[PDB]
DNA sequence: AAGCAGTAGAGCATGC
DNA sequence: CGATATCG
DNA sequence: GCATGCTCTACTGCTTCGATATCG
């Protein structure tokens, strides 16, 4: 499939009959395009990345061998196309084809003719430029042809149409984002060119301004006037002709389509803020007036744009009024009456309170200090808007949930200033912070950081003022986690936010104004034990012998608490083990001894264990560990009580068992292996059918042997060794089709093996020495490799003479069953195993049916052990058969056809050893029922005629009940 | 520049890379890194990886040694790639600590010596070197560091080389190395370390010609330097020296005392060397300067052990040659010096201080005890059965407090033999003589705390057979009674076991355990026990026992032996263990090996309802008894037959087969022995291990054959034991034993050998792969079921030789269905004495009959059992002599001083009577051993027959007829071709393998052995 | 100018 | 008429 | 009740071609 197509590529790369193959190149690019997005699966991921990073097919040289010519142009722009979505379609690992590409592009520029082909080839061009961050690959991109060649194609190029005219201003502010530091020398004649281009293209006479390269030269003014970022300390010229080049660009009453030019100013002055600084001084007036027209015009990326810009002069006025504080008392008075009037309480529907939330938490900070009796009534008048906007319980029509974030950091920020809170608002406050972190999942991208600044900016405010107020925030995050984890949106958007609110408090510290993170882990550990303090998980049997307990009890007491139990479970998984490195140390105790002391009262709910696990990883973690003796001691009793324990379980809890028993420290619990080691022998038998507990068995094996004393375990290697043989033996589809129009580019936005494994046997079989290895298959060689290697009988009975119809040979329909039964009994197959049953179900018939005119008791030993063990196994289907199949033999052998004949007492010497045995526990279930059925039918039948020396007579099981009853085993 | 060219224009196309690819990947990684492009190296390795998973999963389960040989490159394999991946990963850049830790953990994972042959040796230290080589040009003490890390692999492949038999590659490693250890000392003393132990072992394998030249040769080598200012620093360089120089003067004063004086006529300067440093006063010379140096040995971890043990040695075999000084004084000395530390050979090594103390008791017997009573008592444990034997010889007390020691610490295991030494036990009248009295008697009180041991074996004991021990009781009397009663209290000591066990039916249940079946035949015991009780109890009558003949007649008729339960013996049906009572501890542990640890020892809890009786020619019984540690133990009982001397000679197969995991070529091919379990309780009482559903060899080749085959073979007038008994009675003229003397004159060479040809085409011969492919029904299973077979069969064919046995038919072979192997029982005949004893004497060495030569199909029999042949007496010849002291002290230590053998051949079926008279003498202690040296050391097998059959057959009426019987006729056998003295292992066994098969041989045997089949 | 193709931007039901 | 722009 | 996804569609624009002023 892959690969071939491309060999025909470059077979048709120069194939006869020009302009007769378009197509076939074409739906070529198209269909490996379908088959690359369609896969979600990272081996065919690495796959395609060394396909498309070769030199013979691929891209990177035809790009340079396929240019000139009729017969593919749908080609050249499919694969153009095509590029710009597998650039992200993986990570960034198109590192090393920085300057590969570049010198593509360089080719692609000059060779090739076409335009619409020209555009793909910068798409891809500036997207990987963009996705490069200042490194070393920009010193490799030179600006001495980047910047002047790229500079002398503005200069010796006249009529330079539209789409090339705007991509070159494209990549020169692309560039200056990227690594501006080879730009140093090329700064001057360009800020001259800006002003002249936008000079003569709107403030000429008769022309009519068209808007791409207006675009472009805004993108670019904006992406270079940033590294040398022009104040009033740059240049007090350019400041003032570029402000006016962007106010006009910002004109209003222009009433039109292709709205370029207003959201490109609008995203040029959310940069470019607090540079024009002494010139927002001169129509602050019209500058709101605007801002207050295009904050509404109704467009969709447009509001948010128009309210990037409203907030950076909001900022910045507040920021002029604060650090000038003597003579703006009429700027700050006009700004306090407008604010108050469009608070004032008249119709304000979610657009003039909306512009009145963000100002008016912006504009706590000037006048709080000229009266601070305004001060105390701001936050009042603001809970007295909110607290009755908030919280209705309109089921249908109260979804302000867009609105959320810009209310928090508002009244965060009017919380800051304050002293000597009103403090009876407060239950409402907490109750707002958990309806806003409650209705996080239903956001979207960079809605989430600025929802998770807001929330460590209050919880910044709210710990400064006292301890009174400091359990406010011990009690939010109590009721958070009891909601997030009830509902089982089911828990999976919350655990990047908790992350990001501790993990990265690290990168919100620079623009707001210690031990935040200290003090949110302290709360969180605190509130993950308080809930699982109170929470009564134990079962109770609802109204057969239950000999497992795991038992026949499938009902707890209350079933609403398990979901929000194991939720519990998997979000501590998810957020613990990050970051044990100082705020982990004082728990270590505490919590471990809190986790044993609950689960020593019940021992059959998983998940403890994994609890354990996650803190005896974290004390792996942490060194803390040479010689709290006490839990240490206390570790000592625990292991080997869980380990005589894990015995007569199943399997869903013995692999949590298993994964805290191998994760114990244990090269410092250098005694009593010979206990941990059938654990280990458990541990890679439960592998092959389950990764996980598979993979953490051989990286524990690597810590014992690695780190013990090795002559303990030297003796110890017969049988760890010799059981390791089985390892050495959506919306993207409708989104990638119809073309790369990047709309289904924007709907792809919005949309451990058994191998690896195999490798690292290999390496640890070969690192760990050559005397040791050989005993990995010296193991017995007289087992059931032997057992199945002998024949089960001396002759061979039950000859079948298949029907033909003129010879009919004779076949030995036995030679076939070691195979038979060691399929029907696991295949691992679904398709294979039903078929296996219903041939050795017609089998088992048959063998019985040809017994009514030769011996076969030493057949009948060998079958019925695994006709028990699949009569009770696992599935329906194979329930459905050989149950009433194992009545009936058990029926006809308990009957007088039977009636002692050496079967019938193989019969009950066979579900007798069935009864006792170690660990199949359900089989002696089932075998308890089996002698019950034959205490039913065996004397409900026989009066006493003969029933004087019968030895199958319940007498004589009576004793053989008694030596079971009577063994030290 | 010859092959990097050639595989850079061979690379190309699909056919050459489809086997070149395929096939190697490792090497091309190789080359490729020498031309330095690492990630197609990592490519062609991960394909390597890939590749030898998949070569490993199309293999068998069961096909042995090929996985191995996959198995040992994987450690190369990764060695590769863990160089691949350091060169390519840059931390390592100027930082020395991964160079630290790579050389730590490159010196700690090392391939072994005696299982990895020296080709996978070659490849694995020729990667490391090149890979060092490779980082020393890369990254331009620490190079110094390379050179040390570089020689100590190379001095570790000379010597995992030496022990290998491969001693040409590493002469010329040894040769190529000098150069090297040039700017240093310690290398050159190693390297001329190394050269005279490579000496020493070629030495054993050398002629005595040659063994001269080379010893010269070493000790003109020993004339160069590491003497001057060395030996003073490292002391311990001084006394290996000394130990390897007193070893040289060892062998060469060894090798000038085997012949004359026909090695000292031929050389001239060399000569002159051997007289420098006549004929007697100077190899007395030799003797003494090597005595010297082992005494400046001994004078001067674990590096001085085996300096004392070659001391040890050195005087053990002069005091040998003495009696065939202060040296018994030393001897003791360093040898108690040595067995103080944690040894294994001087724990083998106890019989020489316990013979040499009786012989030289006025040398140092002081010394004795002062050097016995500081030491562990946990190494004597398996030495106690002759200690415990020894309190009735005077000077019984040079030891007795650690004896005390052993006893208050693991008394449950010294409760078995100490009942049966203190059964036969009479002291002297000295004062000394009942200070042993009150000793005995202080251990018997300081024994028996509990008082349940002998009630144990009591109880036992009552579950035998009553008329086994009637027929005992009648052969007894009428042996030591029918001659002569001058026999003082022996009618009265016999007949008091008689009255206590099957006596009336209440002495038993007062002094014993009433069994429920005593109460049915000591009860029946009533009327004709009266006249017993009369006239029996002191009669002397000495001429009279037919009324004990018809009474064991009638006492035949009722005979029912199955209780099939415990009520037979009511003791221990109700165990029901109950408190510390000091429980019994299972008979048949504390083996010694270490310090033992009771807290994991099984405690014997119940019993079985249900017992097995057998059917052998004494019909045991088997119990199925279960453990405190929840399993099962079978186990089968032996009433009436001594059990000491088969714990003796399964010693000797653990001592055997310890040598046989010590040399390479044969743990190479892991070949063991299957050493079964005995435990002596009393005497004429013991316990007999039984394993896991095992098959005799007659019951499985009875089994093969048809129904009509049966009969044909067994019921018939052709049959080949009526046709062979009807051919020798009419070549007779009589009709019993004597027939086989009256053939010896009468019958000729070569027509014999066409009557037994006649016998030998009635059976077939493909009953052995038959029964083969009866159970396999797999060509996959069937090369490992018949080469295990093949291999122990050999094995225990050729150690049953070293030691003589004789008596091998074909019930006395055990072969396991389940694995294949096969094991051999039931020793009755120490030394070569089966063949001296009886009327018609078996004369081969072992069994090899046609089946063993059928199954070998299309092979000759002289490919695959002649290789672990020769491989086995290789690595029984080139010992100290650890089998030859083991095998005297056996034999001379007091448990069949012939009237036991003579009462054992009574306990079996005795062909063997009477008329010894003679046969008293010629036992003969220094006969047996004298010869087992010699066949040992290099002897004909066509001699040692002849030596022994004159030994037990002279002044016999057909003595030279059979000897000329086993001679040969000098054109049809190879052995009278051969010479007599003097051989090599391969011709040895070549006599031996034409002496097994050899058709006059087989003519004329005993019917019983069944030599036919 | 003609033929014609891309494409932002506005509009109708739908999921959470 | 011939090199060079102009422009719908 | 809102952000978003599926259509419509008309503006924009892009190439192609051709008819006229400017300077040696």
């Amino acid at each position: 499939g892959v690969r071939c197509s491309l060999l025909r590529l470059q077979e048709t790369l120069s194939a006869a009959d020009r302009c007769g193959a378009a197509l076939a190149g074409h739906q070529l690019i198209r269909g490996l395009g379908q088959e690359c997005v369609l896969s979600s699966s990272p081996a065919v991921l690495a796959l395609q990345t060394s396909l498309v990073f070769s030199r013979d097919f691929g891209l990177l040289v035809f790009v340079r061998k396929s240019l000139n010519s009729i017969e593919f142009r749908e080609c050249r722009e499919e694969i153009l196309k095509f590029l710009c979505i597998f650039l992200e379609k993986m990570g960034q690992k198109i590192a090393p084809y920085s300057v590969e590409i570049k010198n593509t592009c360089t080719s692609v520029y000059t060779k090739d003719r076409a335009a619409k082909c020209k555009i793909p080839a910068l798409d891809l061009l500036i997207k990987l430029l963009q996705t490069f961050r200042s490194s070393r690959l920009m010193d490799e991109f030179k600006i001495g042809e980047l910047f002047s060649k790229f500079y002398g194609e503005l200069a010796l190029k006249k009529k330079i149409p539209d789409t090339v005219l705007e991509k070159v201003y494209e990549l020169l502010g692309l560039l200056g984002e990227v690594h501006p530091s080879e730009m140093i020398n090329n700064a001057e004649n360009l800020f001259r060119a800006f002003l002249g281009e936008l000079k003569t293209q709107m403030t000429s006479a008769v022309r009519e301004p068209k808007l791409p390269v207006l675009a472009g030269c805004l993108k670019g003014l904006s992406s270079l006037l940033c590294n040398f970022t022009k104040s009033m300390e740059e240049d007090p010229q350019t400041s003032r002709e570029i402000f006016n080049f962007v106010l006009k660009a910002i004109r209003p009453q222009i009433d039109l389509k292709r709205y370029a030019v207003p959201s490109a100013g609008l995203r040029l002055f959310a940069l470019h803020a607090s540079q024009f600084s002494t010139c927002l001084l001169d129509n602050y007036v019209s500058l709101f007036e605007v801002l207050l027209k295009w904050c509404a015009h109704t467009n969709v990326e447009l509001k948010k744009a128009a309210l990037s810009a409203l907030e950076s002069f909001l900022k910045q006025v507040s920021n002029m009024v604060a650090k000038n504080a003597e003579m703006h008392k009429n700027k700050l008075q006009y700004f306090m009456e407008q604010f108050y009037g469009i608070i004032r309480n008249v119709d304000s529907n979610n657009k003039e309170l909306s512009i009145a939330i963000r100002g008016y938490g912006l504009f706590a900070g000037p006048c709080k200090v000229i009266n601070a009796k305004d001060v105390d009534f701001m936050y009042v008048e603001l809970i007295q808007r909110c607290k009755q906007m908030f919280l209705t319980q309109t089921d249908t029509g109260d979804d302000r949930v867009y609105q959320m974030p810009s209310f928090l950091q508002s009244v965060a920020s009017v919380l800051l200033y304050l002293d000597t809170v009103p403090e009876v608002y407060t239950p409402v406050l907490e109750h707002l912070v958990v309806m806003q972190i409650d209705s996080f999942p239903q956001y979207s991208p960079k809605m989430q950081l600025v929802c998770c600044r807001a929330i460590v900016k209050v919880f910044l405010a709210l710990a400064a003022k006292g301890p009174v107020l400091r359990n406010c925030i011990s009690t939010v995050v109590h009721q958070g986690l009891i909601r997030i984890c009830s509902k089982p949106p089911t828990y999976k958007d919350y655990v990047d936010l908790f992350r990001h609110l501790l993990s990265s408090d690290q990168m919100m510290d620079s623009i707001l104004a210690e031990s935040l993170n200290h003090l949110l882990y302290d709360e969180f550990v605190k509130s993950v034990l308080k809930i699982v303090e109170k929470l009564d998980l134990t079962l109770e049997i609802q109204t057969m012998i239950p000999t497992s307990d795991p038992a026949a009890n499938l009902h707890p007491a209350k079933p609403k608490d398990f979901s929000a139990f194991i939720n519990l479970v998997e979000f501590c998984r998810e957020i613990l083990p990050e970051k044990q490195a100082e705020f982990f140390e004082p728990w270590v105790y505490s919590f471990s001894y809190e986790l044993i002391l609950q689960s020593t009262r019940l021992p059959l709910i998983s998940g403890f264990y994994k609890l354990l696990s996650i803190t005896v990883r974290n004390a792996k973690k942490i060194k803390y560990f040479e010689g709290k003796y006490s839990c240490f001691a206390l570790f000592v009793k625990f292991g080997k009580e869980v380990a005589v324990k894990m015995k007569q379980y199943k399997d869903e809890l013995l692999a949590s068992c298993l994964t805290f028993l191998l994760s114990l420290p244990h090269n410092i619990i250098e005694l009593d292996v010979r206990a941990y080691v059938p654990a280990l022998q458990m541990a890679f038998k439960l592998g092959l059918s389950y990764t996980p507990l598979a993979e953490v068995g051989l990286n524990a094996l690597e810590e014992w042997s690695i780190y013990i004393d090795r002559h303990v375990m030297q003796p110890y290697y017969k049988d760890i060794l010799p059981c390791l043989d089985g390892y050495l033996k959506s919306a993207l589809s409708r989104a990638a089709q119809k073309g790369f129009n990047k709309v289904v580019l924007k709907h792809l936005k919005k949309t451990i093996s058994l191998e690896e494994i195999r490798i690292r046997v290999v390496q640890m079989l070969g690192s760990l020495g050559g005397q040791i290895n050989k005993n990995l298959l010296t193991v017995t060689s007289s087992d059931e490799m032997m057992k199945s290697y002998v024949a089960w009988d001396r002759e061979k009975r039950l000859s079948f003479a298949v029907p033909f119809r003129e010879m009919k040979p004779v076949i030995f329909l036995d030679v076939f069953l070691p195979r038979v039964t060691e399929l029907a009994l696991t295949a691992s197959d679904r398709q294979t195993k039903v078929a296996a049953c219903e041939l050795l179900h017609s089998m088992v018939m048959f063998m019985l049916g040809k017994a009514t005119q030769p011996p076969m008791y030493q057949l009948y030993k060998r079958t019925f052990p695994v006709l028990l063990r699949l009569a009770c196994d696992v599935d329906q289907v194979t329930r459905q058969l050989y149950e009433p199949l194992v009545m009936q033999l058990i029926h006809w052998f308990t009957n007088n056809k039977k009636f002692e004949s050496q079967d019938t007492v193989a019969l009950l010497e066979a579900i007798l050893d069935g009864i006792v045995d170690p660990v199949d526990s359900t089989l002696r279930d089932f075998c308890g029922r089996c002698i019950r059925e034959f205490l039913k039918w065996s004397i409900k039948q026989i009066t006493p005629q003969q029933q004087e020396k019968s030895p199958v007579n319940t007498k004589s099981l009576f004793k053989r009940l008694y030596s079971l009853a009577l063994h030290p085993n | 520049q010859s092959l990097l060219t050639f595989i850079d224009k061979a690379m190309h196309g699909e056919l050459q890379k489809a086997i070149l690819e395929l096939h190697y990947s490792q090497e091309l990684s190789l080359l490729y890194l020498l031309q330095d492009d690492v990630d197609r190296a990592k490519y062609y390795i991960q394909n390597g990886i890939q590749s030898f998973m998949q070569n490993y999963s199309s293999i068998d389960v069961l096909l042995h040694q090929s996985r191995l040989t996959k198995l040992q490159s994987v450690q190369a394999l990764t060695e590769i790639q863990e160089f691949i991946s350091f060169i390519s990963k840059q931390g390592n850049l100027s930082s020395q600590v991964p160079l630290k830790r790579l050389l730590n953990t490159w010196t700690n994972r090392y391939p072994d010596a005696k299982m990895d042959p020296m080709n996978i040796w070659d490849d694995i230290i020729t990667n490391r070197c090149f890979f060092l080589s490779k980082i020393e040009e890369k990254l331009t003490d620490i190079s110094s560091l390379i050179r040390s890390c570089k020689f100590s692999m190379k001095m570790k492949m000379i010597d995992s080389a030496r022990k290998q038999n491969n001693f040409s590659l590493a002469m010329k490693l040894l040769k190529e190395l000098h150069k090297e250890s040039k700017t240093r000392d310690d290398w050159l003393v190693s390297w001329v370390q190394s050269y005279c132990r490579l000496s020493h072992c070629r030495s054993r394998s050398q002629g005595c010609s040659e063994q001269v030249l080379t010893v010269l040769k070493t000790v003109s080598l020993l004339d160069e330097n590491n003497v001057s200012s060395y030996l003073s620093k490292n002391i311990l360089a001084f006394r290996d020296q000394n130990i390897l120089l007193g070893t040289t003067y060892r062998i060469i004063a060894n090798a000038l005392s085997s012949e004359p004086a026909c090695l000292a006529e031929i050389e001239e300067d060399k000569a002159r060397r051997i007289l420098e440093l006549d004929s007697e006063k100077v190899i007395a010379g030799l003797y003494q300067r090597a005595f010297q140096h082992l005494s400046e040995a001994v004078q001067a971890a674990a590096g001085v052990i085996d300096a004392y043990m070659t001391l040890a040695d050195f005087c053990d075999q002069q005091l040998r040659k003495e009696e065939e000084q202060a040296y018994p004084a030393l001897v003791v000395e360093k040898m108690l010096k040595a067995l103080k530390l944690n040894s294994n050979e001087a724990r083998l090594k106890f019989p020489r201080l316990l013979q040499i103390i009786e012989r030289y008791p006025e040398e140092t017997l002081s010394l004795m005890t002062k050097e016995i009573s500081s030491v562990p008592c946990w190494q004597f444990i398996s030495w106690i059965s002759h200690m415990v034997a020894l309190l009735d010889k005077d000077q019984a007390v040079a030891v007795q407090h650690s004896v005390e020691e052993i006893t208050d610490n693991y008394p449950q295991a010294i409760v078995y033999p100490f009942i049966i030494s203190s059964e036969s036990y009479s002291f002297k009248d000295t004062s000394t003589g009942h200070k042993n009295k009150e000793f005995v008697a202080r251990i018997k009180s300081k024994l028996d705390q509990g008082g349940v041991i002998q009630d144990f074996i009591n109880a036992l004991d009552q579950l035998s057979n009553p008329e086994l021990l009637f027929k005992d009781w009648s052969n007894d009397v009428r042996a030591e009674l029918a001659k002569t009663p001058v026999n003082k209290k022996n009618i009265e000591k016999m007949y008091e076991r008689m009255y206590a066990a099957l006596g009336d039916p209440k002495a038993p249940g007062l002094g014993a355990f009433r069994r429920k079946f005593i109460q049915t035949f000591g009860k029946e015991f009533d009327k004709h026990f009266g006249k017993g009780g009369s006239k029996l109890l002191r009669m002397k009558l000495s001429d009279f026992n037919d009324i004990t003949n018809m009474l064991l007649l009638k006492m035949n008729k009722d005979s029912k032996p199955p209780g099939n339960l415990k009520e037979c013996s009511p003791w221990m049906s109700d165990f029901k263990v109950e408190f510390l009572r000091n429980e019994l501890e299972i008979p048949g542990q504390y083996d010694g090996r270490g310090k033992p640890l009771p807290e994991y020892h099984v405690r014997i809890a119940g019993f079985d309802e249900r017992v097995t009786v057998m059917a052998s020619l004494r019909r045991p019984k088997r119990i199925i008894i279960r453990g405190h540690d929840e399993r099962e133990h079978p186990f089968l009982v032996k009433g009436g037959e001594d059990l000491r001397q088969d714990q003796r000679v399964e010693q000797l197969f653990q001592v055997m087969n310890g040598i046989l995991a010590q040399d390479s070529a044969c743990s190479q091919r892991a070949l063991q022995l299957r050493t079964y379990s005995v435990v002596p309780m009393t005497s004429r009482l013991g316990l007999i291990e039984w394993l896991e559903n095992t098959v005799t060899l007659k019951d499985l080749l009875l089994n093969t054959m048809s129904q009509e085959e049966k009969a044909a073979y067994l019921s018939d007038p052709r049959a080949p034991p009526c046709e062979y008994k009807d051919w020798l009675t009419k070549m007779s003229g009589k009709h019993d034993v004597g027939a086989y003397m009256l053939m010896y004159k009468g019958a000729n060479r070569t027509e014999t050998v066409t009557s037994f040809r006649k016998r030998e085409s009635k059976v077939p011969a493909d009953l052995l792969k038959r029964a083969f492919v009866r159970m396999s029904t797999s060509p996959e299973a069937f090369l490992a079921l018949r080469s295990h077979f093949a291999s122990s069969h050999a094995l225990i064919c050729i150690s049953h030789w070293i030691l003589g046995i004789g008596d091998r038919h074909l019930n006395n072979f055990m072969v396991a269905m389940e694995t294949g192997g096969v094991i051999g029982i039931d020793f009755g005949h120490a030394f070569g004495s089966a063949t001296q004893f009886l009327p018609v004497p078996e004369l081969m060495p072992f069994r090899l009959t046609r089946q063993f030569i059928n199954l070998m199909l299309p092979m000759k029999e002289t490919g695959l059992m002649y290789s672990i042949m020769v491989h086995a007496l290789r690595a029984f010849r080139s010992d100290p002599g650890l089998l030859t002291n083991t095998m005297d002290v056996f034999v001379k230590e007091p448990s069949f001083d012939w009237k036991n053998f003579e009462q054992k051949m009574l306990k079996k079926g005795g062909s063997w009577i009477q008329e010894i008279n003679v046969a008293e003498k010629n036992w003969y202690p220094r006969q047996k051993i004298c010869y087992a040296k010699r066949k040992l050391a290099g002897a004909n097998p066509a001699v040692i027959t002849c030596d022994e059959l004159l030994l037990g057959h002279e002044k016999a009426p057909a003595f030279r007829d059979y000897v000329a019987v086993a001679r040969g006729s000098k054109d049809h056998n190879i052995r009278a071709q051969e010479p007599e003295s003097g051989l090599s292992e391969e011709t040895q066994v070549k006599c031996l393998m034409d002496q097994a098969t050899d058709p006059n041989i087989l003519g004329r045997t005993w019917e019983g052995w069944e030599p036919w089949m």
